[PDB]
């Protein structure tokens, strides 16, 4: 059973926003009500609404004016379409599910509201008028002299976030990723780094492989050694 | 709103408690889940009919049962139910489990110059990381030669780990035309009264 | 292909019969029940 999610990235003021949640993988999928929930940068979790199969979805007070939840079952996927998108509405999105176990009927109520067990890894949603902007990584060559240590600069990005792996994504035991700072210029910019010791230092070809998941501009730059 | 303490900590091997509270907890079923600084958060109590967690019922409350808590579990607890309607459902102000005598981590600093290709890209981001540390407070300055810079330094704020600790970044904003023209850098962290200075040059390696 | 259903509450005592003096209490029954018919006539009425 595996949740996934496919959208923009980043929003513009008083335009309309749109979402995705796909069903790769699942036996029981009709069964729930599908639903969305948001949080703020480092806040709490607030909930949409979700929508059942059968169409009756179920929304929040608020955003009655803004939203409504489909469904193409044909996947299955269901789809958020909201309006009115502002500044305040930035945050992480992550689409869920509401569990509905029952055990043999449903209208005379022999069911329940399991919970929201499942849920997505989070795209962020960031309001705004200001432009992507695909990265421009740079070499922190490493140490010459064994255990040493190196990295890889990413800057001049827009919006959040960028998430990374080495060697095609063979290393995350003994890793650092570390946060990105939105230069007073209004980019974004971070860093990246391997525990990477010092004897192999001669005849490898270590790559390192960036994704900008807002820009669709992933990248393959060689961090070469320090000469 | 659902209502939830802020916070209750306790020392590791005893039991902490995290309550809910609200209007639909008279005639609903409470669930709770624990979310981890930028983490997705962690389901732990369920609707199961008609291993270290468990929720009690109180009139018009319910109480969480953390026996015995660590390290891992320092994160933040949203408790959660639905409506009496049931046309919504809603969760709590979150509770930050913090595990109490942690131990004092110092700061581990990696300092690097600009690369080959920025300086022929006229920037100079220079990068001082810091990693593996305990409690979530440093404090950085950063010293061109000996002497301090004014303009140019950015930092961002403590994140907690894999490991549950703390870590953070910084970098100073110069010219191609400024990292040549001085004698050396050095990074500079304070952490809880202790710290250490890293020298690199535009004429070393 | 599936079914449907009818929701039924389930009562004991009654006062059936308009035997004017005479209302008595069913036996609970053990295990689930089941009953089964052929559905053959209806009682209906109209309007003005």
């Amino acid at each position: 059973v595996q949740l996934r999610e496919s959208g923009p990235g980043l929003v513009k003021p008083s335009e309309t926003l749109s979402l995705s949640c796909t069903v790769s993988q699942d036996s029981r999928p009709s069964d729930h009500s599908w639903t969305w929930v948001r949080q703020s940068p480092g806040k709490a979790l607030e909930w949409i609404g979700d929508i059942h199969y059968n169409g009756a979805t179920t929304y929040n007070p608020s955003l009655r004016s803004r939203v409504r939840i489909e469904l193409d079952q044909s996947i299955p996927r269901f789809s958020l379409k909201m309006t009115s998108m502002t500044a305040a509405d930035t945050g992480m999105y992550y689409c869920a599910r509401n569990a509905i176990r029952i055990y043999g009927v449903v209208a005379l109520g022999e069911w329940f509201h399991y919970g929201m067990d499942v849920w997505g890894q989070g795209t962020a949603v960031t309001v705004s008028s200001a432009s992507t902007k695909g990265p421009s990584v740079f070499p922190l060559a490493p140490s010459s002299k064994g255990t040493a240590a190196l990295g890889c600069l990413v800057k001049d990005y827009f919006p959040e976030p960028v998430t990374v792996s080495w060697n095609s994504g063979a290393l995350t035991s003994g890793v650092h990723t570390f946060p990105a700072v939105l230069q007073s210029s209004g980019l974004y910019s971070l860093s990246s780094v391997v525990t990477v010791p010092s004897s192999s230092l001669g005849t490898q070809t270590y790559i390192c492989n960036v994704n900008h998941k807002p820009s669709n501009t992933k990248v393959d730059k060689r961090v070469e050694p320090k000469s | 709103e659902l209502t939830q303490p802020p916070s209750v900590s306790v020392s590791p091997g005893q039991t902490a408690r995290i309550t809910c509270s609200g209007a639909p907890l008279t005639s609903r079923f409470t669930y709770w889940y624990r979310q981890k600084p930028g983490q997705a958060p962690v389901l732990i109590i369920s609707r199961s009919s008609q291993g270290r967690f468990s929720a009690s019922w109180s009139g018009t409350t319910v109480t969480l049962t953390i026996r015995g808590v660590q390290a891992d579990d320092e994160a933040d607890y949203y408790c959660q139910s639905s409506d009496t309607s049931d046309s919504y459902k809603m969760f709590g102000g979150g509770t930050k489990l913090t595990v109490l005598g942690q131990p004092a981590a110092a700061p581990s600093v990696t300092l690097f110059p600009p690369s080959s290709e920025e300086l022929q890209a006229n920037k100079a981001t220079l990068v001082c990381l810091i990693s593996d540390f305990y409690p979530g407070a440093v404090t950085v300055a950063w010293k061109a030669d000996s002497s301090p810079v004014k303009a140019g330094v950015e930092t961002t704020t403590p994140s907690k780990q894999s490991n549950n600790k703390y870590a953070a970044s910084s970098y100073l904003s110069l010219t191609p035309e400024q990292w040549k023209s001085h004698k050396s850098y050095s990074c500079q962290v304070t952490h809880e009264g202790s710290t250490v200075e890293k020298t690199v040059a535009p004429t070393e390696c | 292909n599936d079914s449907i259903t009818l929701p039924c509450r389930i009562k004991q005592i009654i006062n059936m019969w308009q035997r004017i003096g005479q209302a008595m209490y069913a036996p609970p029954i053990q295990g689930v029940i089941r009953c089964v018919s052929n559905i053959t006539g209806l009682i209906l009425t109209r309007d003005g």
